[PDB]
C-alpha cells in the first residue's frame, strides 16, 4: 500500500509563506516522478509543479518564480516552499507519484490565503 | 463334447478420476476485489503464474 504522506497548509495572510511536504511509503520504485496539482472548488486539476530523479525542476506559468520543490534524497521526501501568496493561489493541491506503476494520490491540503 | 463358444469379459460399471489441487489458488481476490483501481491511463496489468 503506497502511502503519500500531506502536510503543512493553512490559513495565511496574503504575503506569508508556507512549506509543504509529502512523505512517500510503499514500493516507490528508484526512477519515480513527483509532482503538486491544484484544484479550487470549481475547477479541474491545475498541474502546479514536477520533479523528477534526474532533479530536474519544471513549473507552471501560474506561479511563476514564487514556489519551490526540494527533494530529500536520504527520506526519498519532498517539500515544497510556497511563497509570495495570492488570492489567486487558495485552492487544496494534491500529490501525484508517477513512478512506473499506476499513480497514487493524496489526501489533500488545505491553503487559503485571503485579506 | 465340450465346445468354445464365447468369452466373457465383465465390463466395467463406473468411473473414478482423482488428481492433485494445489493449496494456493489464485490472487484473483487481489484484482476484482481490490480496494483500488488504476486511472484509465496507468493501466494495472498484474502476471498471474
Amino acid at each position: 500500500q503506497v502511502q503519500l504522506q500531506e502536510s503543512g497548509g493553512g490559513l495565511v495572510q496574503a504575503g506569508g509563506s508556507l512549506r509543504l511536504s509529502c512523505a512517500a511509503s510503499g514500493s516507490i520504485f528508484s526512477p519515480n516522478t513527483m509532482g503538486w496539482f491544484r484544484q479550487a472548488l470549481g475547477k479541474q486539476r491545475e498541474m502546479v509543479a514536477v520533479i523528477s530523479s534526474i532533479a530536474s525542476t519544471q513549473y507552471a506559468n501560474f506561479v511563476k518564480g514564487r514556489f519551490t520543490i526540494t527533494r530529500d534524497n536520504t527520506k526519498n521526501t519532498v517539500h515544497l516552499q510556497m511563497n509570495s501568496l495570492i488570492p489567486e493561489d487558495t485552492a487544496v493541491y494534491y500529490c501525484y507519484a508517477v513512478d512506473k506503476s499506476q499513480d497514487y494520490w493524496g489526501q489533500g491540503t488545505q491553503v487559503t490565503v485571503s485579506s | 463334447g465340450i465346445y468354445q463358444t464365447s468369452n466373457f469379459r465383465v465390463q466395467p460399471t463406473e468411473s473414478i478420476v482423482r488428481f492433485p489441487n494445489i493449496t494456493n489458488l489464485c490472487p484473483f481476490g487481489e484484482v476484482f476485489n481490490a480496494t483500488r483501481f488504476a486511472s484509465v491511463y496507468a493501466w494495472n496489468r498484474k502476471r498471474i503464474s
